[PDB]
């Protein structure tokens, strides 16, 4: 499939059990889409 | 050139064919910087040939890596985690940082008891000078090779268990408890 | 889930700011149960034998001879074999609980709060009991595929014994603990069991999930596969 | 259970424990230390005589 | 074994009446045992291994015909006279080169001692020294490397200088960090950019 | 041309393309390509 | 930015939680270990999000008497004096 | 809400308690002692000596020529850890050249400094010794001929102080006949915890002060294993015309806690083994920039600088 | 026992052109080589033959 | 390789050390804690030189570019 | 390389040596959200096997809480209050504003906490703005002898 | 049958093979082949089965 990277792991303690800590390398590589709306224009633009 | 660094999208050598006269070109398969030792022209036969093969040899570096593998000379394989800073460790009372922390709960479960019997001779050796001689079936239950050491180390001055007061790197006082620290023999894997 | 993350971090904070090491001396133990063990391994020298002659139904003053004849009768069989060796086992693992049940408990160094290893190994953290049984005390009978060590064609168990040989030194039992080091003679065994535990060591997950695709629990509460057909109630 | 298991004929000739782990383990046994193979017959007239 | 310490010193090496590698097996009888008989071997490509034989005070040889039949010793103290013919060289002559070259190797359980064999044999060290004319396609090769401290004499007598593997490290076993459990482990920053 | 080092003999050779290739001095088949100056640069990691 | 409001703050700026930048225990220890002095200080405890990163998420809670940023200011102030004063005693000492 | 009263802080107080001895210095070594302090600003102390204060070091190697057998890389490391005298405070620093990157050098920011060896067979020689130092010439790439080259200014800045390599002495590589390096190599200030080259202090610690007191008078022989256990110096046998023999503490700072005599079954209960929990011992080990008195007054000057910094932005919101 | 230093160097600075240094290695390889030899050697193809 | 200086262990550079130790054992009779006269105080840096593989004395005999 | 928390390692039963992972991202907001709220790990507590809960902290945690909890600990107000916010760090998480603490559990001639009272302390606040505090009474691991 | 037995650490330096070469293995297309070894029963003697 697309968009679904692969990847060896390293254990950490301090961010959460819930959240999992990512290399900016993906969260580059690794984007979804968004419709805009009025209130969120501001953090879309932003990022654009 | 030998010697220039190339990366993957990188021509490697060229040949160009003589009927057609257009010029080819060899990428570098890899996807890690690569830079090249040395071309070798071989002589493709008992003589009178062109050289039709050349032979590079690509130096690729790989200093220990995040994801990487280490393991004693007991099976006691572990890995690079995260590279701690250098100041955030904990020190002896001389001062000198454990170059390598690794876990107390490695030993339970693992009997890799030979393990600390080789940190403690380590220890002493070190400081005396000694190849301390470890072949099998030497040391008796009459006398244990950790009493041994232990007499080594207390003339080396340390404690005759091996352990040594240790302050926190990040609180900086001391812990409540002493603290084992030795000199083991680690190499590197490869698997990564 | 957040309890769970605050409790790591608290507890992080805590190994940063205490320390928590498994030195050396949390294994040697104290010379009294030390002699301890030397007391009840050097009772236990002869129990071996003891269990042999009385399996095989001579008593332990019987003549070598008679002995030696009754040995090599028994273990041409298997059956034969497996008595024998059970007796044995049940002998040497009477003999290794008790001056288990007498060392571990008190007869080492420090006790269980300040020893670390205790502590790794009763917190359910890493390790067992029998981890520090192991290391502190003595291995046991070798317990391979069953029985015990095999025995060669001239029914001596290694070439470093006589044939025919009744200790349980012989018979796969070692008395050594992993604290002081092991003996040829026992490091042999000792690798045996290892490499056949070794050696001991999916297609149903298509076959109980192929009819078992729909299973689903529909909204009247009367669960069904996909088809229809009711599969139960409730 | 067969021939994968160290039956204890090895004593001084292949070693214990080196041996890989996973699928060929037991199956390939490595030579103990010393252990030579002898390769080079002699006359042996003299042991009938 | 006379005419072998006869022919090995001075005495004269005449045509050997009686050659080493000749294996004697012979088989005692016994009811549902081997058929029992002598069995005198000089075929070549046989394992023999060396031992003492304690009556003299010489070599000996023999091989896994004669192994399941003899008392060899494995220590001059546990020779038991008048049936102990035989003392092992040393119990170093039980094991195999990689699994001797490890430090008291006697006292791990016997599964680490065994992952050791198969992972030190996949080891990132010098794989010789004259690599300038290697044209092989993956080699490795470690820059700073050193002896350990604790090791066995073998390592020094098969010349084993030539080819470190790894190096001496300051380890210091405690529940410090929080990142090393699950069997992991942590590397100085310092000791690291420093040519680790 | 191209300027190479005769394996054994060590000895220059300035051979050319399409050119049967041995050492001229003592007749050996394999030589090495020589290091010309080449800018490179590296981090001190 | 060297060293920002985080929006955990009270509106009466009475637990504002500071987010110095580029800097670690080095700075923080100190910090927290003077501020602990101060009797009109009810909290203060320092931590690190991440050590990738050189972010130390820093924490005051005080009584209504005085808010955060006096509290701040006056710890810092205080610990620079410590400085001033091992600096002179040290110098002194040797020629 | 708690502040026990005595948690106050008073500068006069303090520093009325705070008392400092300059044990030993020297041009590398330092020891000395510290009353009166909390474990935080010690700890911060060093943790500025070690990585936090700006040095000197070989960051770039521009190679020209080299044919050695070192590999090149490895080269340019090795050479990236070899100290640099030269004052780090007479800079200013680099800023690292973003994506639009080549033109950003100057005389007030780095040093470059030279090398080009290429060991030629020396004929001298009578016959095979393969030292080879007398075999050949210029086997041995020293540190010593890593020579500076000045940039301008610079060459009058330092005319009083002029710049070396600071251990003229290392061998920096080997060579042989007909091969050669050539480079040169470009040194910025920067800070140790961006790389150890940075740090320039060989070695930090400071070791609270541990007190030996025994409870019970010890006697003869175990007065005598007493001082045996420890190293020698801290135990003194007490010359006692009444009983015979004691032991006491003569002192306790050449004392190593490797707490051996806690092994012992029966001196268990004469001694304890504390330390104290306010003073101080510094070992300091700078390695071949600074003088360590000036380690440490540059290094509390920083922390003062950080605190500075901070107070600055704060006054700003 | 200690490491062997000036024996290491006076090996590296000077090999030895007597005979190889570890005579234990060439013996653990003896095998291979010693078949080599008695193949061609040692009458044994023109046996086959 | 060469002896790496600047130990990992310690911040001692020890790079300077290597034939100043060598020809401490070599004529000087002493044995290893020669060192103990280098001022290696500690054990960290101190199994470095002691320890140490000089195996490119070795591997520099392997100069294709020896004209011989 | 990516970074996650021990607690997932028994659920996922990597052996953390290397084994490498998948890593999805749901495109639509419906499948996002339906992995927010079902399937997030936060609601995988207890297999499917059997009740017993899987996810939850390892050796160095359990050893460490020995420790600490028992009995013969204490804390200055230094480093109650160091511990706390080091456990709690609300903003990295958000939604809460100040820390509140217990008193000390003694006072003279010294004030101390206990690490119980460091257990009730950190319990307490995370006790939901309104949900009865927890009374339970369960054995320990430890046998009390 | 090779150029390299006999040969000294020394002259094996002179040729580009390293101080304490082996020899054990058939040079095939450059890269290094080897026979292992495997078990047979034994020679001659007569087996039960
Ligand atoms: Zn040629
Ligand atoms: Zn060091």
């Amino acid at each position: 499939v697309n968009y679904a990277a692969r990847s060896v792991i390293s254990p950490d303690p301090n961010i959460e059990t819930n959240e999992i800590g990512v290399p900016p390398v993906f969260a580059t590589k690794l984007t979804y889409p968004e419709p805009v709306t009025l209130y969120n224009f501001n953090e879309m633009r932003n990022a654009v | 050139f030998i010697g220039i660094k190339l990366e993957d999208g990188d021509p490697i050598v060229a040949y160009y064919d003589e009927s057609t006269g257009q010029n080819f070109i060899e990428t570098y398969h890899g996807t890690e910087p690569g830079f090249v030792d040395e071309v070798r022209l071989l002589g493709n036969d008992v003589g009178d040939s062109e050289c039709q093969q050349i032979h590079v040899k690509l130096r690729i570096t790989r200093s220990p890596i995040i994801g990487d593998k280490f393991s004693s000379r007991h099976g006691q394989k572990g890995i690079c985690s995260q590279k701690w800073p250098t100041v955030d460790m904990p020190f002896t009372e001389s001062g000198m940082q454990p170059d390598i922390i690794i876990n107390p709960h490695a030993f339970p479960s693992r009997m890799t008891i030979g393990m600390f019997i080789e940190s403690l001779a380590g220890k002493a050796g070190a400081c005396h000078g000694l190849a301390q001689d470890s072949t099998p079936f030497i040391y008796s239950e009459q006398q244990t090779a950790a009493d041994y050491f232990g007499e080594q180390l207390v003339k080396a001055g340390y404690n005759y268990h091996g352990n040594e007061p240790m302050y926190s790197g990040i609180t900086g006082q001391e812990m409540k408890a002493d603290i084992y620290i030795g000199v083991v023999y680690y190499q590197r894997l490869r698997h990564m | 889930g957040r309890l769970l993350s605050v409790l790591s971090r608290l507890f992080t904070a805590y190994a940063q700011m205490r320390g928590f090491t498994c030195r050396m001396d949390d294994l040697r133990l104290d010379e009294q149960g030390d002699n301890w063990r030397r007391q009840l391994l050097e009772n236990g020298k002869s129990f071996g034998l003891e269990a042999a002659s009385e399996y095989v139904g001579l008593s332990t003053d019987s003549p070598i001879a008679l002995l030696n004849a009754n040995l090599e009768e028994v273990y041409r069989d298997d059956e034969k074999l497996q008595g024998l060796d059970a007796a044995m086992k049940g002998k040497m693992n009477g003999l290794t609980s008790s001056i288990i049940n007498k060392c571990i408990p008190d007869g080492l160094l420090t006790k269980f709060p300040y020893n670390h290893m205790q502590t790794m190994t009763v917190s359910g953290a890493k390790g067992s009991n029998v981890n520090v049984s192991q290391i502190s005390c003595l291995l046991g009978q070798q317990e391979l595929e069953g029985r015990r060590v095999p025995l060669m064609v001239s029914g001596k168990s290694l070439p470093s014994f006589v044939p025919y040989e009744t200790s349980a030194k012989s018979g796969g039992f070692i008395a050594s603990r992993f604290l002081t080091g092991i003996a040829p003679q026992e490091y042999y065994f000792h690798c045996m069991a290892g490499r056949e535990g070794l050696i001991d060591t999916g297609y149903l997950q298509r076959c109980l999930m192929k009819h078992l695709e729909g299973l689903c629990v529909q909204y009247d509460h009367t669960v069904r596969d996909s088809d229809g057909s009711i599969v139960q109630f409730h | 259970t067969t021939v994968r298991k160290l039956l204890p004929e090895a004593w001084g000739f292949m070693c214990p424990v080196h041996t890989p782990d996973g699928s060929p383990c037991g199956l390939l046994n490595h030579l103990a230390r010393k252990c030579e193979i002898v390769t080079h017959p002699s006359d042996v007239s003299q042991i009938p005589s | 074994i006379e005419y072998a310490v006869k022919l090995r010193n001075g005495t004269a090496t005449e045509p050997a009446k009686v050659p080493l590698d000749l294996e004697i097996g012979y088989v005692p009888p016994s009811h549902n045992g081997q058929y029992p008989g002598l069995y005198l071997f000089s075929n070549p490509a046989r394992m023999v291994r060396p031992v003492k034989h304690i009556s003299t005070g010489e070599l000996d040889m023999l091989g896994p015909f004669e192994q399941v039949y003899m008392d060899i010793a494995c220590f001059p103290k546990e020779i038991v006279p008048k049936v102990s013919t035989h003392v092992e060289y040393s119990p170093t002559n039980v094991l195999s080169i990689v699994a001797n070259m490890t430090p008291f190797s006697d006292f791990n359980q016997s599964p680490r001692n065994m992952y050791q064999c198969q992972m030190g044999k996949q080891t990132m060290g010098t794989p010789g020294t004259a690599l300038r004319y290697r044209t092989d396609n993956k080699l490795y090769r470690l820059q700073t490397g050193q002896t350990p401290v604790v090791r066995p004499k073998l390592h020094n007598t098969y010349g084993l200088d030539h080819y470190p593997n790894g190096t001496n490290a300051v380890v210091a076993v405690i529940s410090y960090t929080g990142y090393d459990m699950e069997d992991a482990m942590i590397l100085n920053k310092s000791a690291h950019e420093r040519g680790f | 041309t191209m300027i190479y080092l005769c394996a054994d003999c060590g000895a220059r050779n300035t051979i050319q393309a399409k050119e049967v290739i041995r050492c001229r001095e003592c007749g050996h088949r394999v030589m090495y390509k020589m290091r010309t100056k080449r800018m490179v640069q590296f981090e001190a990691r | 930015e060297k060293i920002i409001i985080l929006p955990g703050h009270s509106a009466d700026l009475t637990s504002v939680t500071f987010q110095i930048q580029k800097e670690d225990h080095t700075l923080g220890n100190s910090l927290r270990y003077v501020i602990m002095k101060n009797p009109e200080v009810e909290f203060c405890g320092y931590s690190i999000p991440h050590p990738s990163e050189a972010k130390m998420n820093f924490r005051i809670q005080t009584a209504p008497s005085t808010t955060a940023v006096d509290v701040l200011r006056k710890g810092l102030d205080d610990l620079i004096d410590l400085c001033d004063a091992v600096t002179e005693k040290f110098t002194e000492q040797l020629p | 809400y708690y502040f026990d009263e005595d948690n106050i802080w008073d500068l006069d107080k303090f520093k009325k308690n705070l008392k400092v001895s300059i044990t030993s210095l020297d041009q590398e070594t330092m020891v000395f002692e510290i009353s009166g302090i909390d474990a935080s600003i010690a700890n911060a102390f060093r943790r500025i000596l070690i990585a936090e204060i700006p040095t000197l070091a070989f960051e770039f190697v521009y190679i020209i020529n080299n044919t050695s057998i070192i590999q090149d890389e490895v080269l340019s490391h090795r050479i990236g850890l070899v100290p640099i005298s030269a004052d780090p405070d007479m800079f200013k620093w680099f800023q690292h050249p973003l994506p639009g990157q080549e033109a950003t050098h100057t005389d007030y920011d780095t040093v470059v400094f030279s090398l080009n060896k290429k060991c030629e067979f020396n004929k001298n020689a009578a016959t095979d010794e393969k030292d080879p130092k007398r075999l050949y010439v210029n086997s041995e790439v020293y540190s010593g001929d890593l020579i500076w080259k000045p940039q301008g200014r610079q060459e009058e800045r330092f005319a009083d102080n002029p710049i070396r390599v600071v251990n003229p002495d290392i061998v920096v590589a080997k060579l042989r006949p007909g091969q050669e390096i050539d480079l040169e190599a470009h040194a910025i200030l920067g800070i140790g915890q961006d790389h150890a080259k940075f740090s320039p202090v060989a070695t930090a610690s400071y070791r609270l002060l541990p007190t030996i007191h025994i409870l019970s008078p010890i006697e003869g022989e175990d007065a005598v294993k007493f001082q045996k256990c420890f190293p020698k110096g801290v135990i003194e046998l007490e010359e006692g015309p009444d009983g015979k023999k004691q032991a006491r503490v003569a002192d306790v700072r050449k004392d190593t806690v490797s707490r051996e005599c806690l092994r012992h079954p029966e001196f268990a209960d004469k001694v304890q083994l504390g330390r104290v929990r306010d003073h101080y011992l510094f070992s300091v080990e700078s390695t071949g920039i600074m003088k360590p008195d000036v380690l440490f007054i540059k290094s509390i000057a920083v922390l003062k600088s950080k605190c500075l910094a901070v107070k600055s932005s704060l006054q700003n919101i | 026992m200690s490491f062997q230093t000036l024996e290491r160097e006076r090996t590296f600075k000077n090999p030895p052109k007597d005979g190889t240094s570890f005579p234990d290695l060439q013996k653990a390889v003896k095998p291979h080589v010693d078949s080599f030899n008695a193949l061609t050697n040692a009458g044994l193809l023109n046996y086959a033959v | 390789m060469i002896i790496p200086i600047r130990c990992f262990s310690c911040g001692k550079v020890i790079g300077d050390k290597w034939d100043t130790y060598l020809t401490l054992l070599q004529e000087d009779n002493t044995e290893g804690e020669a060192l103990d006269k280098l001022g290696l105080q500690r054990y960290c840096c101190r199994r470095m030189i002691l320890t140490h593989v000089d195996l490119i004395e070795k591997l520099l005999c392997y100069n294709p570019l020896s004209k011989q | 390389t990516i970074r996650m928390h021990y607690a997932n390692c028994n659920s996922y039963n990597a052996d953390f040596d290397g084994d490498e992972m998948n890593m999805h991202f749901p495109q639509s907001t419906n499948a996002r959200s339906e992995a927010q709220f079902i399937a997030n790990t936060d609601s995988q507590y207890l297999v499917p096997t059997s009740g017993d809960p899987l996810r939850g902290l390892i050796q160095d945690h359990v050893v460490m809480g020995v420790w600490l909890t028992c009995k013969d600990t204490f804390y200055t107000r230094d480093e109650y209050q160091q511990l706390l916010f080091q456990a709690l760090k609300p903003d990295e998480t958000g939604m809460y504003g100040r820390i509140k603490t217990l008193p000390p559990a003694i006072q003279r001639p010294g004030i101390y906490w206990t690490g119980k009272q460091i257990i009730s302390s950190v319990l307490l606040n995370l006790k939901p703005s309104d949900r009865p505090g927890l009374n339970l009474k369960s054995k320990a691991k430890v046998p009390g002898k | 049958r090779c150029h390299l037995e006999g040969l000294s650490p020394a002259e094996l330096i002179a040729h580009k093979e390293e101080s304490e070469e082996m020899g054990g293995y058939f040079i095939v297309n450059g890269i290094e082949k080897l026979i292992r070894m495997l078990i047979l029963p034994k020679r001659n003697h007569p087996t039960a089965i």
